[PDB]
């Protein structure tokens, strides 16, 4: 199975510098291009520069928006592929995925990443307070309130229960988001069983099990 | 040097209909030596990362539905989607591979469906929440359609329209309803004087609004 997983992203202050990477497995690395291309949220990708096979020599190209301040490497030992990003703007602030490019012979992008998110902001990383949503079907959530930076996640049971949840997108307010997921089961099955939020807040390493309490 | 730019912007479609958009680039993709525009079609779900769907302009990658059909030449370029599926509901990215790379800006397929009524709960502040001064009051409005909704809140019955956020879900990939989840946030002192807090949910499925409400008193 082709893999591809970047690391890196966060919140850093304007000016400063940030260093991320993509590890890869599944195929032969030297064989192929890798490219980078990013997307501030709700907006379009933007592709930002390659690094060439082995059979090219490893070299670098980039767009125009970044050359001369952003820069990739590779390791072809561990298969990982790095992007260097210097003197960051509030227009870099994006989610970063790394792309599985040219082999010499098809012109595709096979494989991406997950991607990871990257925040340019003065403002401090705030772990987010999560409270229990209590009252046939039953619907309880999770209000997960006044963190930064993006992002959470948020699982129920541990990611068992997926089917009737809607986890709502975040908006941003003085400077702190807030989200709110809900999640609908059978009355029958709850509080019968237990329902927990798990809730992530990586900026702070925060981790949250929320069980639901009726009453 | 390379533009790209697609169209429409955003459209939606129902379930089982063709679904047509176009790519234009400012110069023409196609390679000489080897006879193949180098221009390739991804899709991107809601939450998920870019999957190749077709390249060289018409070649569909092993794995994608035969539905998908990417055409055209030189400067101009079309995905077509036949019976498209609820599960089609994304953004749909051309890329040009003959200068380096370049995006175009991206259609945002919608689907559309059979007009649904929200599902209306509302949750008092937790008692967390409360020991901290803080009291939000969330009412969640689910699997509906279309995607207009207005909400309002009621608190011992006048409106209050200061305090409150709204977000809504991207459309569900397999009932093409949207959610929303409307959050009102009031200090502890100021939720201690009134009891009865409401949320209101009108929408186009009933002259009637929706009403969810609690008492304060029977908590
Ligand atoms: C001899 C290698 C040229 O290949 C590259 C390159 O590295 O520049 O260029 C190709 C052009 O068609 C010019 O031949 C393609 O853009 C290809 O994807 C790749 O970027
Ligand atoms: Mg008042
Ligand atoms: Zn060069």
């Amino acid at each position: 199975e082709v893999k591809l997983v970047e690391s890196g992203g966060g919140l850093v202050q304007s000016g400063g510098s940030l260093r991320l990477s993509c590890a890869t497995s599944g195929f032969t690395f030297t064989d192929y291009y890798m490219s980078w291309v990013r997307q501030p949220p709700g907006k379009a990708l933007e592709w930002l520069g390659f690094i060439r096979n082995k059979a090219n020599g490893y070299t670098t190209e980039y767009s125009p928006s970044v050359k001369g301040r952003f820069t990739i490497s590779r390791d072809n030992s561990q298969s990982i592929l790095y992007l260097q990003m210097n003197t960051l703007r509030a227009e870099d602030s994006a989610t970063y995925y790394c792309a599985r490019d040219h082999d010499g012979y098809y012109e595709r992008f096979s494989y991406w990443g997950q991607g990871t998110l990257v925040t340019v902001s003065a403002a401090k990383t705030t772990p987010p307070s999560v409270y229990p949503l209590a009252p046939s079907m039953v619907t309880l959530g999770c209000l997960v309130k006044g963190y930064f930076p993006e992002p959470v996640t948020v699982t129920w049971n541990s990611g068992s229960l997926s089917s009737g949840v809607h986890t709502f997108p975040a908006v941003l307010q003085s400077d702190l988001y807030t989200l709110s997921s809900s999640v609908t089961v059978p009355s029958s099955t709850w509080p019968s069983e237990t329902v927990t939020c798990n809730v992530a807040h990586p900026a702070s390493s925060t981790k949250v099990d929320k069980k639901i309490v009726p009453r | 040097d390379i533009v790209m730019s697609q169209s429409p912007s955003s459209l939606a479609v129902s379930a089982g209909e063709k679904v047509t958009m176009s790519c234009k680039s400012s110069q023409s993709l196609l390679n000489s030596r080897t006879r193949k525009n180098y221009l390739a079609w991804y899709q991107q779900k809601p939450g998920q990362s870019p999957k190749l769907l077709i390249y060289w302009a018409s070649t569909r990658e092993s794995g994608v539905p035969d539905r998908f059909t990417g055409s055209g030449s030189g400067t101009d370029f079309t995905l077509t989607i036949t019976s498209v599926q609820a599960e089609d509901l994304a953004v749909y990215y051309c890329k040009q591979s003959y200068n380096l790379r370049t995006f175009g800006g991206g259609t945002k397929l919608e689907i559309k469906r059979a007009d649904a009524a929200p599902t209306v709960s509302i949750f008092p502040p937790s008692s967390e929440q409360l020991t901290s001064g803080g009291a939000s009051v969330v009412c969640f409005l689910n699997n509906f359609y279309p995607k207009d909704i207005n909400v309002k809140w009621k608190i011992d019955g006048s409106e209050r329209q200061n305090g409150v956020l709204n977000s809504w879900t991207d459309q569900d990939s397999k009932d093409s309803t949207y959610s929303m989840s409307s959050t009102l946030t009031l200090t502890k002192d100021e939720y201690e004087r009134h009891n009865s807090y409401t949320c209101e949910a009108t929408h186009k499925t009933s002259t009637s609004p929706i009403v969810k409400s609690f008492n304060r008193n029977e908590c």
